[PDB]
């Protein structure tokens, strides 16, 4: 009758700060459960207490006072999925802002949902194509595959993403279907400027038409933030469960890091290494095995994961990084030295490492990348007498000049990702020494001049080449008599 | 409504009000004080209990003393009449020359622009200093960071950009004095009262001064970094025109919130930092932007603490920039001023699809050699110079010449450096570095070009070095 | 009895209890949810509440919702039947190949055996591997350390191991995956079906495959390699074996249970790791251990952090350390397999005392001359091949020839290499080895020894054509 | 406004009061000197902070052009003169 107030399914907030509401009542929450508030903010109570909840405001907390009636509603936190959302810039929960109107979508999937068992999985062995050689033949990527993009900050780590997705258009616009891939970009924690500098980019490349981006800013609360990677992930499996193929990039994972962090530390979680709870490593664990590649028994579809992850001054043995290291299934490692001293991407070829590697490129690319990785390698281990050898062995001096010119090889401009049948050729001319009396800085304008003729003359040698799938000893011939007189006339 | 103050510790108040609750960020009110004391609502701790922080100090403050609430936060006298004015924290002019008799009252805490309102359009602003038009130039209505630890030239740095820019500039301009010197903002005010930005006859004024300098409490140096921007933010939006908003130093905001951080009852975060550094940055700096509606060039001196840029603070300020330029104590040690990084400063619009492809060139190809000399210091400081060949060697005296012409005689540092200050135009700076990368001054000694202008100078200083 | 949700934080949960208490470490069933969910009684708080630790996502959750005590432990399937099995935490079958029908159930916490119980005697255990067995021994009912992760057939060692421990041992054996990343799970099961160690069809499986996968709870993560042991204490005093027990990786299981006392809410010890750090080590290390009935030997991959081997991590793991096995890149690229570095893998029964005299000198002169022939590395690129003396010429043509019969083909890879597969007797590899430093096979060339089984094999390979 | 740093390497080598001169700065500069001071002052402060940079990096035997050789002579006298 009066002040009786139904604290089976309703309460009352007893102190909100800092994004952290307090409830009574509320007897019937289940945890993780979508909350209303008064002001009709939604919360989550990610703390089940004895005589209360705590619930972390899914917006500005000001609207939130003492005594305001939290009703529960039946939420099943889960955001739109499906095709329709192809060219939208959606927010952390679906919801367009990109000033377009409302999606058309039908389907809606949870964003909580467990990652795929041991069985239904097949082992990774199709390409999943960055267009990046220094990637595709030294750190290769394939589908349902997960790997890390780890360097400090401007170090290249957002361009090998964005050169990836533009990728894309050259398979998405063809007739090969199984050949496609989808894009999802999760913007976590960044600033709208940037964010949008980035969808324009895309759509400069014709990309946007296939590409999700979800984008939770710096200026969105922190729960917003935290489930943004999740997310797109449920964005991403849509695809992946209906038999097609998605590539997701969480960037950054560092970014999530810290704004779990906040919650824990708000809802008074007991701190660890750097004030990160215990269960930031089951943060990332379980958002990261979500991506897989399913059998023929379940559609064959996959998802691919590609994590971002800032480092301070190199060090990847910081806690966070740490775990995201052993989380996936390989790294690219990008450093500032590399940068600036000319070597871009800034990959490095020593620590950089992929498990999947040489199952998931083409049996075109694994010809020449094998005997790439063994000859960068023996150039490393002398890299460093590089001028001062005057009287070194004419065996090191050759694999001083193999390596150098290589490395001339694996550098790129950005936005121009180039075909695996085009990289294979360019990657051709180096490792079977038909570039070992060039000297160092003609390299670049001969590759591009090279390349420019290929495309324009033997349009049936590379169609060979991706056809094939390998390069016969025909092509092999016919690769050699193009260098040796391509070369020739070069430095006439 | 009124409150009872029913705990005070720092700047940290904590009021009970028996009836109605005023809600978080509220304006509070202290009744009974000299000079007027303003709490903001910060959590409602239950039992009609809110905590607050003290824009001043809270000394003479008894228990029970009455508060009154004053409906709403913060709100500041806005608009065209702000122009020529110090306000404080609070809105209250500091320059005593009565009331800013302004139309509008806007308030601190307001909402970051929205995704659809975003501009993506930049050009260069040359600034005249090599350093920056070179290596990393400033975008044009974007977001400029400056880097440093304490004593390397954040200041000085961001008040030759003021010389150079803002004086020459049509629209408005914002200082915003956070958390630093008192003085500092003394001889800038009379400073833009001699050449003639800030007018005290007549309404020309181009400046808006805003100062909550490390004289002030926590509270209050947390919160005038919202006054300043909030007072670009008319001048952005209801004006339309171009903004030049100059933030001195933007790291105290996130100072000021630690240091009341515990006090709020918060586990601290890494380095004794708060939890909430992430979202209290992210709804500020948001703020800090150009929109299809207006533009504003902001500058933003940011504080290095320990001289570690991993430091919490300015390494999450990083992902907030268009450009960054990052100052070293190494740097400025050797005399280099400005101590700019040329290895650690990046810029959006370092594409040559926007600067020009011999721009980008010259610029990668200046960062390579220095970066070359940089892995050969090691080497050749234990096994000598003669084990370098004639092609390497080469490189060192040309890194260090490189190394040398970026350094620059500012106009603002006449009382430092002992010379009239420089101003070098876009393409006078790249025909520079062009010139000795190709290697046409390898015979003029390194000391030549040691603080000069244009590189004509550069030849002048060693015809005089001569004899 | 019964007992309801008072408190639900992450993925610990707390539960009261009206009249008795389950004791710690007891398993909680909760009730009316999807799946299987068990919570480990950690504490007792006080007032009938108890403090649970979740195998499980701990989302959906009611305050007040009925758990019932199991009144004991995490219980799971151990029996014959567990073999070819993918288990998890719970004893719950991860295969989707029906529920395990085992005649006992047994709970994974249980003391570690008493001094009574304890092996005086220290022996060897003869792996078929010649690299293993001459210079870094196993030591039947101790702990191995394996360095490197894959990339150098890491799946194939361990699988060899398991079919000649089977082979020449009678002896099965248990792989407990600590933080087992979901697509290598799915590749590590296969990889064993298709090279013969699970079967499939009928029951002459030899191994117990546990999975503690990442996306699992750091409860789960930390009580998996207990799991996993206890599916090998079966195998030890129930049927008497020579038992082989395989952790990867063990940095894992100790990032899993700093989380656990992280989550607790435990004050950190040194470096981040929990202040149980010693104890959380020794309570599952000392179950490692040669009895009366049988023996668990345990082969662990090592993560250390930082490549820092003072960090605490590594440095309580080497405490229990008897051997170690390094799987190099190096060694890998050169053509030896498997891929071990034979100089930088150590073990503490490398005496005289416990292998024997001969066994000794023979794998010290192995290791000197491997040494001498680095030593000589330099020399020999840089003076003249021809120029060094009798015997500078003589020991580096010999010790060429001895990391060449290191190289050994195995029998699990007879799908991939077509090659047949060899398990070489102890003795047969110390003679073999004693014989090429006496320089009895002066006279035979190289590629001779180079993928071989025992002596004889090389010398019939010698021969050839010419 | 500035500070005046002090090390033990200096003390002991000599130099006292053990002043670094390229850690050390006066942020109120010249402006805070006698026009006398100034006239002798101006600019040996960014001068010496330059010697005592080419002072390390000239003692590997490298043979030096007069114009580097006239500040290594300079600096040395200076740094007794204070
Ligand atoms: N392959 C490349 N060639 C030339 N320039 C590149 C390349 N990759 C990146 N850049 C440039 O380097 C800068 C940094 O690249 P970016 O991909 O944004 O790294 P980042 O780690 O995301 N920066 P941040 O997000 O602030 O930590 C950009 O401004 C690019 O113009
Ligand atoms: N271009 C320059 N030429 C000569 N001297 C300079 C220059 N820039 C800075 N300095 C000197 O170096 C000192 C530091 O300058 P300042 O702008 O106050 O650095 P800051 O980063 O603001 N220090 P702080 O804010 O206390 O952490 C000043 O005292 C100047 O004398
Ligand atoms: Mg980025
Ligand atoms: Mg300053």
């Amino acid at each position: 009758a009066d002040t009786s107030v139904d604290l089976e399914e309703t309460g009352r907030v007893l102190s909100i700060g800092d994004g952290i509401a307090r409830v009574h009542g509320l007897r019937n929450v289940q945890a993780e459960e979508m909350v209303e508030f008064s002001s009709g903010l939604k919360g989550m109570s990610l703390n089940l207490e004895p005589d209360n909840v705590g619930v972390v405001v899914f917006g500005n907390d000001k609207l939130i006072k003492e005594g305001d009636i939290v009703k529960r509603t039946g939420a099943i936190v889960d955001v739109p999925v499906g095709e329709e959302l192809l060219g939208r810039v959606v927010d952390a929960l679906g919801n367009a802002i990109d000033g377009k109107g409302p999606i058309g979508s039908k389907a809606r999937r949870r964003v909580g949902l467990k990652a795929p068992g041991i069985i239904p999985r097949i082992s990774v062995r199709e390409p999943m194509q960055t267009g990046i050689k220094a990637v595709d033949s030294l750190v290769p990527i394939g589908r349902g595959q997960r790997e890390l993009i780890i360097g400090d900050r401007q170090t290249g780590k957002t361009s090998i993403a964005i050169d990836t997705i533009i990728n894309q258009k050259r398979f998405n616009d063809g007739t090969d279907e199984k050949k496609k891939l989808y894009c999802i970009y999760v913007a976590i924690g960044q600033k709208r400027s940037t964010v949008a500098q980035l969808v324009k980019r895309l759509t400069d490349a014709d990309a946007m038409k296939y590409t999700i981006v979800v984008s939770a800013t710096a200026s969105d609360a922190a729960p917003l933030q935290y489930l943004a990677p999740y997310s797109g992930c449920s964005m991403g499996e849509y695809f992946r469960d209906n038999g097609k193929h998605a590539l997701i990039i969480y960037d950054d994972l560092s970014k999530q890091a810290v704004a779990y962090r906040q919650m824990s530390l708000l809802l008074r979680r007991p701190p660890g290494r750097e004030a990160y709870p215990g269960d930031v490593f089951y943060l990332h664990s379980r958002l990261l095995e979500r991506a897989a590649k399913m059998n023929d028994a379940f559609g064959g579809g996959s998802l691919t994961a590609l994590p971002v992850i800032e480092t301070q001054a190199g060090d990847v043995s910081a806690y966070i990084p740490t775990n995201v290291i052993s989380i996936t299934d390989g790294q690219i490692f990008l450093e500032t030295e590399l940068f600036y001293k000319g070597i871009r991407p800034a990959i490095n070829v020593g620590l950089s490492v992929s498990r999947v590697g040489s199952a998931a490129q083409t049996r075109a690319m694994k010809q020449v990348a094998g005997t790439m990785k063994l000859e960068l390698a023996q150039y490393r281990e002398v890299a460093a007498f590089a001028q001062f050898g005057s009287d070194l062995d004419a065996a090191t001096q050759q694999l001083l000049s193999r390596g150098v010119r290589l490395t001339e090889l694996l550098k790129q401009g950005q936005y121009s990702p180039m075909a695996i049948e085009e990289q294979v050729a360019v990657i051709y001319a180096g490792v079977r020494g038909y570039l070992d009396k060039l000297e160092p800085s003609k390299i670049t304008k001969f590759e591009n001049a090279f390349l420019s003729h290929v495309i324009s003359q033997h349009q049936a040698l590379l169609g060979k080449i991706r056809t094939d799938g390998k390069i016969s000893e025909e092509s092999d011939a016919k690769l050699k008599e193009i260098v040796t007189n391509f070369l020739a006339g070069f430095e006439a | 409504t009124t409150g009872r103050i029913v705990a005070v510790i720092g700047a940290v108040v904590d009021v009970q009000f028996d009836e109605g609750l005023p809600p978080i960020l509220n304006a509070l009110e202290v009744q009974g004080r000299e000079t007027r004391l303003v709490l903001e609502v910060a959590q409602h701790l239950g039992e009609s209990t809110v905590r607050t922080i003290a824009m001043d100090g809270t000394e003479g403050l008894v228990r029970g003393q009455k508060v009154l609430d004053s409906g709403a936060p913060i709100r500041i006298p806005v608009g065209p009449e702000t122009l020529g004015r110090i306000m404080n924290v609070i809105g209250e002019p500091i320059d005593e020359r009565g009331p800013i008799k302004t139309k509008q009252f806007a308030a601190i805490h307001a909402e970051a622009p929205e995704f659809v309102e975003m501009s993506v359009e930049q050009e260069i602003l040359v600034t005249g200093i090599k350093v920056v038009d070179l290596l990393a130039p400033y975008a044009k209505g974007g977001k400029i960071g400056l880097f440093g630890g304490a004593g390397v030239g954040k200041t000085v740095l961001i008040m030759e950009l003021i010389n150079n820019v803002a004086k020459a500039h049509g629209g408005y301009s914002v200082f915003a004095g956070v958390g630093e010197r008192t003085r500092e903002g003394n001889d800038l005010y009379h400073e833009m009262i001699e050449s003639g930005v800030i007018n005290l006859k007549d309404a020309t004024s181009k400046v808006a001064l805003v100062y909550g300098q490390m004289n002030e409490p926590p509270g209050a140096r947390a919160r005038v970094a919202l006054t300043g921007l909030t007072v670009a933010e008319y001048f952005r939006d209801q004006e339309g025109q171009d903004v030049l908003l100059f933030i001195d130093n933007i790291f105290r905001f996130t100072q000021a919130g630690s240091e009341v951080s515990a006090l709020l009852g918060r586990i601290p975060s890494a380095v004794g930092y708060q939890p909430t550094l992430a979202t209290d940055m992210g709804t500020m700096q948001e703020r800090i932007t150009t929109t299809k509606k207006g533009s504003i060039t902001s500058v933003q001196a940011i504080y290095v603490p320990a001289d570690d840029l991993t430091d919490p603070a300015p390494a999450t300020t990083f992902a907030h920039l268009d450009a960054t330029t990052v100052l070293s104590r190494a740097i400025a040690e050797l005399g280099i001023y400005p101590a700019v990084d040329p290895l650690d400063s990046t810029s959006r619009i370092m594409d040559p699809n926007i600067v020009g492809s011999e721009h980008y060139d010259v610029a990668r190809g200046v960062q390579k050699i220095l970066q070359d000399y940089k892995s050969l210091q090691d080497i050749i400081a234990i096994l000598g110079m003669d084990e370098l060949s004639e092609e390497d060697k080469l490189t060192v005296s040309r890194a260090r010449k490189i190394q040398r012409f970026l350094s620059q005689p500012f106009q603002v540092a006449e009382v430092f450096t002992g010379h009239l200050g420089k101003l070098v135009p876009l393409k006078e700076t790249i025909k520079g570095f062009q010139q000795i990368l190709a290697g046409e001054y390898d015979h003029l000694p390194e000391q030549a070009f040691y603080m000069v202008g244009p590189i004509e100078e550069a030849v002048a200083k060693a015809d005089k070095l001569a004899e």
